[PDB]
């Protein structure tokens, strides 16, 4: 600029740390969306040989999903919560890059082995499920939602000094007066009949039916692909599972404003002989399990009979034998691939 | 209310509360241009000029206050000169205004807004019309935010003064009043060297008085070293003195013109 100071500019672009300098990403891209850029990158100095995630962020300059990203993750410090390192600000051609620690596994490719697998885990399934609460717990308290909680956004550390620690990721920052309106396997059901706003209890089903493909390898809502937030066949798997709720489940479901739609649509009838017991049951785990009843408190229909984080980590389930390690896989040897660059 | 209850771990406590010795240290260089009592009137001037930016736009007041503390914090550190406080006044409202979800400011709403307030509020002091475009503003965003070190969330004495004043019982009797001074603290330092309680807790205890309301045995039964208050109290009673003695209309375009001004390039 003109009317800036030059010896300000020039001294600032002198001593201002450009993310080319001090880090070698170049081929080295492992993901890809509406995120943005994801790559693994090691430092140019020597000084230590550590894995790097740098994200650069989708669009250009600061959006307000970029602002509030940016503001959130300065503050936000929890061993279960992905943790900024630093920002790039790159003058040039207004981009904005960020530096997390690398995390080699996630649980979308850790259940896509299990489930690959047709020709540990159960220490590590709770282990898992109280360090997906616990970073919850601690957004929550701060009233911070995540809003698209699913197996791809929960990462695990591989080898290094934080082994095996969930790492909660790419919390849903910017959303229009936060609103769901502006696949759906982990989306509640108040959201499908047009909720208006995120809430607690709607990430807290996300964490049910992460519990249940831990427990099955399958995602407990399956459905088909394919605006507006009423989607049929979602709801249709959702209650060919859970069955359909009785008046006195979900008293409120009434005042929901695509309760009428769902009147139209389906009949009490047709899943008469569906429930979470007999779905479960079928995938082998027993509906007198602490995991169970757990797992059945998760996935309550009504939102606010929906469990909190807090009580969850309370459950006696976390207190029964085997107990929750630091270490999800618990000094056992790490049999899942690395990532592939792209 | 996003990180409402963590302000003893936030970055605005950590960081950005400041030794008063530093910042009087740090302000030497532009008082070679300037006197001290001329560098107080042109922090009110500016806090005036973002408050209107803000009343234009239909931003709630703590928005207006975040893009007031972001300003004071960039000249904290630098100079008038480095970068023209009239670009960077509505770079830091836009700045705010991109924190909350609730709403967007777009560019040619700002530029208007700069432009329109400036000219039917602000034309004793600036006879010409605002001179920067939407580039400017991006980027002089981005040295706000590198300057900062990105820490954008800001606590302020408004949430805690509410708490108070209904723990008292006297929200429609005091509430208005001590609200009102809250506005008045960002007219000083304060919001640089103490935690946002403290300010509140001072604003409520002027109110108190000019009211004649005893709330003595209630700030007794608090645990707050009350020496602290004091010194905050002081600055409030010294801020409305100097209110009294200043005529920014007159003054300001004079004051304005001793402003230390930037080096061209080669
Ligand atoms: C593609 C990919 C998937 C999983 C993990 C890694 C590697 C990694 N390590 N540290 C990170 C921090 C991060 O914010 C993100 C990140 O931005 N994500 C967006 C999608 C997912 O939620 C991960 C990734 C990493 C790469």
């Amino acid at each position: 600029d003109d009317k800036m100071d030059y010896d300000f500019k020039v001294k600032l672009s002198s001593e201002r740390e450009r993310v080319e300098d001090l880090f070698e990403y170049e081929g080295c891209k492992v993901g890809r969306g509406t995120y943005g850029h994801v790559y693994k990158a090691k430092r140019k100095d020597g000084k230590d040989d550590k894995d790097y995630a740098l994200k650069q962020i989708e669009g250009t300059g600061i959006s307000m999903s970029a602002c509030r990203e940016i503001a959130l993750l300065r503050e936000l410090k929890h061993p279960n919560v992905i943790s900024l390192q630093k920002v790039f600000l790159s003058h040039a051609d207004r981009k904005v890059w960020l530096l997390f620690d690398y995390a080699e596994h996630d649980l979308w490719h850790i259940i896509k082995f299990h489930r690959a697998s047709k020709a540990l885990p159960r220490g590590m399934v709770k282990s898992l499920l109280y360090q997906i609460l616990d970073g919850i717990h601690y957004l929550h308290a701060n009233w911070v939602l995540h809003r698209d909680l699913k197996p791809a956004n929960i990462l695990v550390m591989g080898e290094g000094p934080e082994r095996g620690r969930v790492k909660i990721a790419d919390m849903g920052f910017a959303r229009l007066f936060n609103s769901p309106l502006k696949t759906f396997w982990y989306r509640a059901p108040e959201l499908l009949l047009g909720a208006r706003h995120y809430t607690k209890a709607i990430d807290i089903w996300a964490i049910g039916c992460i519990f249940a493909e831990l427990l099955t390898s399958e995602p407990i809502f399956h459905c088909r692909q394919e605006s507006n937030p009423y989607h049929h066949d979602q709801l249709d798997r959702i209650f060919n599972v859970m069955g359909f709720p009785a008046d006195k489940d979900w008293e409120d479901i009434k005042k929901m404003p695509e309760h009428s739609t769902l009147m139209k649509d389906f009949r009490r009838n047709t899943y008469t002989n569906c429930s979470l017991i007999k779905y479960m049951e079928k995938h082998k785990v027993k509906p007198d399990s602490k995991a169970f009843h757990l797992l059945q408190k998760l996935l309550t229909m009504d939102p606010i009979k929906r469990i909190t984080s807090e009580q969850a980590m309370q459950d006696p389930y976390f207190l029964e034998d085997p107990l929750p390690t630091s270490d999800v896989f618990a000094g056992c040897q790490i049999p899942y691939p690395k990532r592939e660059f792209l | 209310k996003a990180m409402a209850g963590n302000f003893w771990q936030s970055s605005h406590y950590l960081q950005w509360i400041l030794d008063k010795q530093d910042l009087l240290k740090e302000r030497q260089k532009d008082l070679k241009f300037l006197s001290e009592e001329e560098y107080w009137k042109l922090q009110i001037f500016f806090t005036n000029v973002i408050q209107a930016l803000g009343e234009h736009l239909k931003l709630r007041q703590q928005v207006i206050a975040t893009a007031t503390v972001y300003f004071k914090r960039f000249y904290a550190r630098y100079s008038l000169k480095s970068i023209d406080p009239v670009l960077m006044a509505p770079t830091c409202v836009f700045l705010a205004s991109k924190v909350e979800e609730f709403g967007v400011v777009s560019n040619t709403r700002l530029i208007a807004a700069a432009t329109s307030v400036l000219k039917t509020r602000f034309s004793y002091a600036f006879p010409k019309e605002f001179p920067y475009r939407m580039n400017h503003i991006l980027e002089c965003e981005f040295y706000l935010l590198e300057l900062m070190d990105c820490c954008l969330i800001v606590y302020h004495p408004y949430r805690p003064l509410l708490q108070y004043v209904q723990d008292m019982g006297q929200e429609d009797m005091l509430l208005p009043l001590a609200w009102r001074i809250v506005n008045d603290t960002y007219r000083t330092d304060l919001c640089l060297l103490y935690p946002p309680f403290m300010i509140a807790l001072a604003c409520l205890h002027v109110a108190c008085v000019v009211q004649q309301k005893d709330a003595r045995q209630w700030f007794a039964e608090l645990s707050v070293d009350m020496e602290k208050i004091l010194e905050i109290i002081r600055v409030i009673l010294k801020l409305y003195e100097q209110w009294k003695n200043f005529d920014e209309r007159k003054e300001m375009a004079t004051i304005l013109s001793k402003m230390p001004k930037p080096k061209p390039p080669p």
